[PDB]
C-alpha cells in the first residue's frame, strides 16, 4: 500500500542509501503542489454521483444491449453491480490521485478483477468503455473552477488520465 | 482449544498461540503487533474468545494482511477460511458479504462472520476455530471441501500477503463456472451473432 | 508503509467510501509540515557520518565495559557493525521524517525488534542512549519547526526500544 | 436459485442434512393445490398485457402531469415508449411470480437492487406505484376468487417493496 | 438450485418472453401429477434405511476388496463414511424428485464429487456401482403399491432412473 | 460524538498505544482550522432569521406542485415544519462546523435519515436543493478558508441526502 | 505423525496380520534404550537457544548478502522469520527424535515448505545451509558427556542426523 | 477472385492474345459441373448449424485435454470462437464448389495461414479433426458428384492445412 | 542511416568544427550504455512473438469490428499481412533503439507509412493503438530482471518510451 513518498522510500532502501538530493527535491515540490491534488480529489468525491450516472447513460445507450433480457446488466441486482463496479472504481482511481500512486488501485481493486469478470461472464469491453466515460465525465469535473483559485493543473489532469487508461488496460 | 471461565496462566498464551496461528494463517505476528490490552480484557472474562477474535479481526494487523494488498473476492475467501474454518459455497454469499462491505464498512463486513449462527454453534463463545472444512460439514456442497483444499496448502505454508504473487485470489476460478455459468449455451448462440454481424 | 495519507486511504477503504472533508483536512495539515520535515531530513542527511561516529564513541563512553576483549564491543567488525547499526536507526527516522508518518520505522526496524535483540542478546539502552546522543546533536544542528519534528521521531523509537 | 415453497423446504432440508419431513411435503401439495387458479391468473394476465401496460402508462402520466412536460424525465417518445416497457416488465414478473406461487422471480429480478437503480437513475418509486395500483385496480375485474386473490397479493408485495 | 417452474421462468426471460400457452400447459400438468410425485418422494424418504442398507449389502457382496484390511470402507470409519455418502446421495436425488430437475443433485452434490473422491482416493466406479444399487433397492419401494391410491406412474420411474443414472455417471 | 480529536483518539487507542507522531499532527490540524471554522460559525449563525425563509421560499419556488392544495409542501402547519427543519439543519451545520468535524452533523441528520424519510414521505430532492440553495447563497456569504469549510460541509450533508 | 509403534501398527495393519515377534522385538527394544533418545531430546531442548543463536551467527558470518539492504532477511522483521524458522525447524527434529520417525516433519514441518520459500522469494540453499549449521550445533550438545551416564548413542547420532539432513534435503 | 474462368482469362490476357479452342473447351468443363457443384453448395448452406456445432463436439472428443479450465481451448469466448472459425471454413468450402475452383480459399483461409497459426499457438490439426467431422457427414448429406467434388475441395482444404 | 555517433560527426562537419570535451562526455556515456543497450535489445528481440502476439490479443479485444467481416483484419490473408506490420514496426525501433538515434525509424519506417495506409483503407487510429499496447506489452520485458545483473535504467525505458510515441504519433 504505496504512495510516492513511500515508494522513494522503498527505492531508497533498497539501494540501501539515505534519500539523494534530487529525491527530496521532486517529493517538496509534490508536497508544495500537493494542495491544488486534494481539491482534483475532492472535485472526484463530490461529484462522483454525476459521473457515474452520466457514464452509465451514455454507456448502455451506446451499448443497448448490456439493458436487454439476457444482456449482462439486464435485471435490477446486475444493473446494481454495474453501478457498484464503476462506483468502486472510481473510489480507487480518486485514491490513487490522493497518493499520487496506481499501487493501490492496482493491488487493492485490480489484481484478479479481470479474470473475476471473465469467470462471471462478464464482457470486460464494456467495463473498459465504463472506465473511459467515466475518465471523460471526471476530466469535465475537474476542469470546473467553482469556488477554487484559477491555476494550471495539467500535472493532474495527466495524472487521472493515466490512471484511467491503466485501470481500462488492466481491465481490458 | 478452549478458554473455561476458572482457567489459569497455563495454557492461556497456548489459547493465544492457537488463536494467532488460527486467525492470522501461520503468518507471523511480532509482539510490536499483539495487542495487550484485548488479551489483559480477555484475561478476567471481560470479553470471550469470540470477542477477542473480533477484536484482532478488527486490529490493522489482520487488514494489513487481508484487505489492503488483497481484492474483495480473496478478502472474503479468507475471511472464511480464518475465522469459519471453510471455504466459501457460492457466489451467494460473495455477493452478500461484499454488499455488506460497501453498505455498511469492515466493521458490519467482519460481524457477519464472527456473530453468525454457524459461528455460534460450530465454535461459539470459548471455542478457537479450527479449519473443519474437511469433514463433512452439514448442507455444504462438494466444493466446499474442495475449496477448502485448495485454500489450504500445508502444515507449513500461510496465506501471506508478503510473497510474490501478491496475495491473489486461489478459489474465485474454482467457485466461479457453477454460480454463473448455466447461461454459457445460449450466450454462445448471442456471441456468434454479435460476430456475424 | 503507514503515513498520514497511507492512514487515510485505509481507514477510507476499509470503510469502503468517498474521502470526507476531514480526512482531506488532515492530508493538508500534514502538506503544510512537509517542508519543515523535509528540511530536517535534508540536515540530517548531510551530517550522517560525524552524527553516527559520535554516537558510536558515546556508546562506547556510557558503557566502558562493552569495550574490554571477551565482551560485546571488542573486536573491529563489532563496533564496525555498530556504525552500521546506527547508520540504520539514522536512515529509518530520516525516512520518516520524508514519509511524514511513524511507517517506515515501525516496518524496518520496530517489527521485529524484541525477537533480534534477545536472540543475538543485544541490549535496548546501547541503541536508546545512542538515540539519545543523536538527540542532543540535532538539537544544535537544527532549530525551530525541523527540530521538533525529529526530535519527534527520534524519542518515538526510544521509546519504542525503551 | 430463485425461492419457492418448493425450493425452501429442499433448501431448509439440506441445510439439516435431513429428509423432507411430512410439514414440508403439506407445504409442496398445498402450493400444488393453488398452482391451478394461479396458472390460471397468469394466462388471464398474458393475454391482456398490452392493454393493461397501456394503461398504466397512462394512469402514471394522468396522476403525474409535471413529469410530461419538457425538461423532465416524461419528456422524449422513446422515452416513454420504454417506459411502456418497464410497467411490461413489472408485469411480467409479476406472471412469473404467480406461475411460480412465490416472490423469488419477483424478488430477484426487479427487487433485488431496486432502491439503488432508483436513485442513481433519479426513478421515482411513486411512477412505479401508481401503475402497480392501476394494475390492481384492472385486475380487480378480470379476475375473481383465488387467482385474484393471489395477483392481488403479489402486487401488494411489489408495491410494498417499492413504497 | 431450480425445479422446473423456475426452468420455465428462467427460459422464459433468457428470451424476454411471457410464458406461452403451451408451457403453461407443461406446467399445470407437472402441478396436476404433483400428487404422485409427492407419493414418489415420500416413498423415497420413509424408506431411506432400508435403501441403504439393501445397496450396502449387494455392495460389499460384489466386491469384498472393500472391507477386507487395506480396502477403502475396511477401518469401520471409512464404513460410517460410505454410508453417509449413500444417505447424502439418495437424500438429494429425493430432493431433485420433488423439484422435477436435477438442479439440486448437479449443484448442490455432484460439482465437487468425482475429484474430492479423486483426492481421498476412493474408487468411483464402487461409488457409482453403489449409486445403481440403490437406485435398484429403491424402484422396489418406489412401486410398492400398498397403502395408497393406485395408478399409472411409469413418468415418476423413467424420472427417478434418470437421476439416479445422472447421479452414477457424474460421480464415475 | 465524532470530530477530529476523535479520530484522533479512537486510532491511537484501538492498539493500546500511546500517542504517537500522527494523531498530534492531526490534533494540531483541527486545532489551527479551529478559528476560521469559528468566524464562519458566527457568520451563518448571523443570518439564520433570514437564511430559513430564504430556503422555504426556495424550496417553494422550485417545485410548483408542491404548495398547491392536496400536497406535501401546502398547509400552514407543513411549511411550519419545513422552517422547523431548515433551522434544524443549519444548527447542527454550524455545529459540525465549530466542532470541526461533522460528528454533530453525522449523529444527528446522517443517523436514521433515508429510513425517516421513506417514512415520512420526504424526498431527498427537496432538501438536496434546499442545501444547494444554502450552499449557492453562502458562496458569496463567506470567502477564503471559511467558504471552503462551510460548503464542504454542505456537500457532505447533500451526499448523505443523496 | 506416527512414532515407531504406531507406524508399525499401520504397517501390521496393512497386512491385516498381528504383530509379528520380531517386530515386538524391535519395538521392545527401542522402548528400552528409550531413556537414551530422552536424554537426546533433553540436550536438544535444554539447549536449544544456544543452538540456534550459534548456527545463525555462523551462517551471517559466512553468508553476509542477507543482512544486506536488500537481502533476504534485512529488516528486524525478516530476522525475526528467520530465528523463528530455524528455532521451529529444531523443535520439529527434536519432536522426530522423541517419537523416533520424520512422520511429524513431513505432516507438519515440512509439508508446504517448498512452496513457501519459492513464493517468499527465499533462498532455499540458504535454509538448508542454516540446518546444516544447526546440525553440527547440536552435535556437540547432543555428545555432551557431562551430566549424563556414559553410554554409547552411535544409533541416536545418525537418527538425528538423518532427520536434518531430511529437513534440509525437503527444503532446499 | 481465383477461378479456372479467371485462370483462363488472366492466361489469356497476360499474353495479350485472343482465347483459342483449349481453354473455352475447359469453359465448357466448368459450366456443365457448376449444376453439381451449385447443389452441393446449395446442401451444405442447408445444414451448416449441425456440421458447425457438432465439428466442436468431435474437436472437444477427440481433445478432451483442451477442455478443461486453465488451457488455452477453456472459455466460453474459445467456444464461440471455435465455432466462428469453423463456420468460416464451411463457408468457404461451400465457396470454393460454387466458384468451382479452389481460389477463394487460398485467397483468403490459405495465404498466409502458417504464421498466423503459430502467432496464437492454433493447432491446426483441431482444424483438420473439424474437417474429418465435415467430410464423415458429407458422406450422407449428398450424393455422388456433388459428393465427390465436396469431397475434393474439403480434402484440399485439409492438404493445405496439411 | 543516420546513428548517434552520424549524427554527432553530421554536426561537427555542418558547423565546421571540432569534438567539444563536451562531445566526447556524452558520446562516452552513450559508449558506457551499451551494456544496458545490449540487454534491452536482447530483451526486445527473445521476448518479440509473445509480445506481439499478446498485443494483438488486446488489439482484437478492444476493436472487435477490424477481425469481423468487412474489416481489415477479415480474408486471413490481412491477418497475415497485419502480424507482418507489427513485428516489422518492433524491428524498427528495436533498431532505432539499438541506435540510440531516432533517425533510422523516421526516414527508413515512417517516411510513407501515412501515405501508405490511406492508399490501403487501414484505419491508422487502430495502428496507433496498436503500437501503443505494443509499448505496453514490450515494457513489461523491459523491466523483467531475469537471468540479468540488476539495475536502474530509467533513461531506457523513457527512451523506448519516447521511440515507440513517435511512432504513434507519425502513424496516427
Ligand atoms: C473492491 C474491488 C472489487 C470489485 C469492484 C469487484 C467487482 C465484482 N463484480 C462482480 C460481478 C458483476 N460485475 C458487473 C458489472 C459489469 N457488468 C456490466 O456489463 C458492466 C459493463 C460492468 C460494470 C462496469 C455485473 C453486472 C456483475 C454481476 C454478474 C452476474 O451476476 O452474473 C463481482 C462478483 C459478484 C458481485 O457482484 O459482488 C465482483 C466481486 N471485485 C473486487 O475485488
Ligand atoms: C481542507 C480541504 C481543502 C480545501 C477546501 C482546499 C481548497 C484550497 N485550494 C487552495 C489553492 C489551489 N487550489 C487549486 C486547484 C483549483 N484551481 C484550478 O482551477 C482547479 C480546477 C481546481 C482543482 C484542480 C490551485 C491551482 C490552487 C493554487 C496553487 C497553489 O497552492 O499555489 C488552497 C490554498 C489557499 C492559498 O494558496 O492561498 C486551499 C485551502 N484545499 C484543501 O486541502
Ligand atoms: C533493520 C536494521 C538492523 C538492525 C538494527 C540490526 C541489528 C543486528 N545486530 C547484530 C549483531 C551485533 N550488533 C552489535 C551492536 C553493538 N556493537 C557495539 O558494541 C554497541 C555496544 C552496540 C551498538 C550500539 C553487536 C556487538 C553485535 C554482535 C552480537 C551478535 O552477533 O550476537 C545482528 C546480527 C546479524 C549481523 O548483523 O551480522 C543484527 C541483525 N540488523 C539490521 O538489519
Ligand atoms: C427487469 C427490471 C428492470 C426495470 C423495471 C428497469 C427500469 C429502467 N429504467 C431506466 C431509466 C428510465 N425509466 C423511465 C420511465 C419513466 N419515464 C416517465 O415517463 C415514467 C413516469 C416513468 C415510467 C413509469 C425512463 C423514461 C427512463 C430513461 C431516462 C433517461 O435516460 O433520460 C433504465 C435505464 C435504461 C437506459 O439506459 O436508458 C432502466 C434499465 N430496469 C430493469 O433491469
Ligand atoms: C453434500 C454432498 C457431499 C458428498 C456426496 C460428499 C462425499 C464425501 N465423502 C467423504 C469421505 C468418504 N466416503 C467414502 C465412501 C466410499 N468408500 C467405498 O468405496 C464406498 C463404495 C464408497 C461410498 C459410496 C469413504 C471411504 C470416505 C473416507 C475416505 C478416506 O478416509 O480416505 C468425504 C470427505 C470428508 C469425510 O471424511 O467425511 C466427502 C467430501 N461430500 C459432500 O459435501
Ligand atoms: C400427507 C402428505 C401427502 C401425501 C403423502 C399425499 C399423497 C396422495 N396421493 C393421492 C392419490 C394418488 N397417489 C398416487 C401415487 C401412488 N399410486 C401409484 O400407483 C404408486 C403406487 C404410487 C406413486 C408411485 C396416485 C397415482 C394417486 C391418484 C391421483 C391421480 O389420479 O393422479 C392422494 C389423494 C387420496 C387421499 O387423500 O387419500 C394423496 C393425498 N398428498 C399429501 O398432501
Ligand atoms: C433532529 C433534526 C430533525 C430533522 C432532520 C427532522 C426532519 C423531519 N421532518 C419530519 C416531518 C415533515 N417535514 C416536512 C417538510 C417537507 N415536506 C414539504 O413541506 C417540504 C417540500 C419539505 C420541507 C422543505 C413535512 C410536510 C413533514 C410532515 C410529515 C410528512 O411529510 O409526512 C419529520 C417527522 C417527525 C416530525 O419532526 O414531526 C422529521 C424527523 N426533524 C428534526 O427534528
Ligand atoms: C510448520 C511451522 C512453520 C514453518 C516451518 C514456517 C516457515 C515460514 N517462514 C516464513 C517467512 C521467512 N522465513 C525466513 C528465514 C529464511 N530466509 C533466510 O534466508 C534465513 C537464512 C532463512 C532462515 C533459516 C525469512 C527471511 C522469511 C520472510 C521472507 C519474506 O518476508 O519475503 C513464512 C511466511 C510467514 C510470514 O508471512 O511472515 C513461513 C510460513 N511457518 C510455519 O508456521
Ligand atoms: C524427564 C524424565 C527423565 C529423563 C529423560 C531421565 C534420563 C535418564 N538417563 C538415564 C541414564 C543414561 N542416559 C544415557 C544417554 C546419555 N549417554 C551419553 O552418551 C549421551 C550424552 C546421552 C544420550 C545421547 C545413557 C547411555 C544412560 C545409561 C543407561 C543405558 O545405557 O541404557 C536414565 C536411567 C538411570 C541411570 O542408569 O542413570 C534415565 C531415566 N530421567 C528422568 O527422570
Ligand atoms: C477467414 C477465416 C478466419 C480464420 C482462418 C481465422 C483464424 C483466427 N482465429 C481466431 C480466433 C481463435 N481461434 C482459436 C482456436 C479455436 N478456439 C479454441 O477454443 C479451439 C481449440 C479452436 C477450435 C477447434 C483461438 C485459440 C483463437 C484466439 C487466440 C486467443 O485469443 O488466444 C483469430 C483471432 C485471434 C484472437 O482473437 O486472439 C484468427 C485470426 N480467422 C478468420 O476470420
Ligand atoms: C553477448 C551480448 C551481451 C549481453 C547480452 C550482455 C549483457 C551484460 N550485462 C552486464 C552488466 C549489466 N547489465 C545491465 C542491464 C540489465 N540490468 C538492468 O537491471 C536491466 C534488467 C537490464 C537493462 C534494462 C546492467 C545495469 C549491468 C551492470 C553495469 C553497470 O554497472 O551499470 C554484463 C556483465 C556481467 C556478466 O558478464 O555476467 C553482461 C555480459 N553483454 C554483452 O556483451
Amino acid at each position: 500500500m504505496n504512495d510516492v513518498f513511500t515508494r522513494a522510500i522503498a527505492q531508497a532502501d533498497l539501494k540501501g542509501s539515505f534519500l539523494l538530493e534530487s529525491d527530496l527535491d521532486k517529493l517538496a515540490s509534490f508536497a508544495k503542489e500537493g494542495v491544488k491534488r486534494l481539491d482534483a480529489v475532492a472535485a472526484l468525491t463530490n461529484n462522483a454521483p454525476a459521473i457515474i450516472s452520466d457514464a452509465a447513460h451514455k454507456l448502455f445507450a451506446e451499448q443497448q444491449e448490456l439493458i436487454q433480457p439476457g444482456g449482462n446488466a439486464y435485471p435490477h441486482r446486475r444493473m446494481a453491480a454495474c453501478l457498484r463496479d464503476m462506483e468502486i472504481i472510481l473510489r480507487y482511481v480518486s485514491y490513487a490521485l490522493l497518493a499520487g500512486d496506481a499501487s493501490v488501485l492496482d493491488d487493492r481493486c485490480l489484481n484478479g478483477l479481470r479474470e473475476t469478470y471473465n469467470a462471471l461472464g462478464t464482457p470486460t469491453q464494456s467495463v473498459a468503455r465504463a472506465v473511459q466515460l467515466m475518465k471523460d465525465a471526471a476530466m469535465v469535473h475537474l476542469k470546473s473552477t467553482a469556488n477554487v483559485t484559477v491555476g494550471d493543473c495539467s500535472s493532474l489532469y495527466s495524472e487521472a488520465a493515466t490512471y484511467f487508461d491503466k485501470a481500462a488496460a488492466s481491465i481490458a | 482449544v478452549t478458554l473455561r471461565a476458572p482457567f489459569t496462566e497455563e495454557q492461556f498464551q497456548g489459547a493465544l498461540y492457537a488463536i494467532y496461528k488460527q486467525v492470522f494463517g501461520n503468518t507471523y505476528v511480532m509482539e510490536s503487533e499483539r495487542p495487550t490490552t484485548a488479551e489483559s480484557q480477555l484475561k478476567d472474562g471481560r470479553i470471550t474468545v469470540r470477542g477477542f477474535i473480533r477484536l484482532l479481526a478488527k486490529t490493522e494487523a489482520y487488514k494489513s494482511r487481508f484487505l489492503y494488498t488483497t481484492s474483495q473476492n480473496r478478502f472474503i475467501e479468507l475471511n472464511h477460511k480464518l475465522l469459519l474454518g471453510r471455504a466459501p459455497y457460492d457466489q451467494a454469499e460473495i455477493i452478500r458479504h461484499l454488499d455488506l462491505w460497501n453498505s455498511q464498512g469492515y466493521d458490519a463486513e467482519i460481524d457477519s462472520y464472527i456473530e453468525s449462527e454457524e459461528y455460534q454453534e460450530f465454535f461459539g463463545e470459548e471455542v478457537v476455530p479450527f479449519f473443519r472444512g474437511f469433514k463433512y460439514q452439514v448442507g455444504q456442497n462438494p466444493l466446499g471441501f474442495n475449496g477448502l483444499v485448495r485454500l489450504y496448502d500445508g502444515y507449513a505454508g500461510s496465506d501471506t500477503e508478503r510473497n510474490q504473487s501478491g496475495q491473489v485470489a486461489r478459489l474465485t476460478d474454482r467457485l466461479s463456472r457453477p454460480v454463473r455459468e448455466q447461461s454459457s449455451v445460449d450466450r454462445i448462440e448471442r456471441l456468434l451473432r454479435s460476430y456475424t454481424s | 508503509s503507514r503515513t498520514v495519507i497511507t492512514e487515510v486511504i485505509a481507514t477510507a477503504d476499509s470503510q469502503g467510501r468517498f474521502l470526507n472533508s476531514t480526512e482531506l483536512q488532515a492530508a493538508f495539515g500534514r502538506f503544510e509540515r512537509a517542508v519543515p520535515a523535509i528540511e530536517a531530513a535534508r540536515a540530517l542527511t548531510k551530517n550522517q557520518d560525524a552524527l553516527v561516529k559520535g554516537a558510536v564513541q558515546a556508546v562506547f563512553k556510557k558503557f566502558p565495559y562493552v569495550t574490554q576483549p571477551g565482551e560485546k564491543g571488542y573486536g573491529d567488525s563489532n563496533q564496525a557493525k555498530c556504525a552500521r547499526d546506527i547508520g540504520y536507526y539514522l536512515r529509518f527516522i530520516t525516512y520518516s521524517l520524508v514519509a511524514s508518518g511513524t511507517g517506515p520505522l515501525d516496518d524496518y526496524v520496530i517489527a521485529g525488534l524484541r525477537e533480534v535483540n534477545r536472540a543475538f542478546n543485544l541490549n535496548p539502552l546501547w541503541y536508546i542512549e545512542a538515540l539519545n546522543y543523536i538527540k542532543g546533536e540535532t538539537g544544535k544542528l537544527l532549530s525551530g519547526q525541523s527540530k521538533t519534528e525529529a526530535l519527534l521521531y527520534i524519542d518515538h523509537a526510544i521509546n519504542a526500544l525503551s
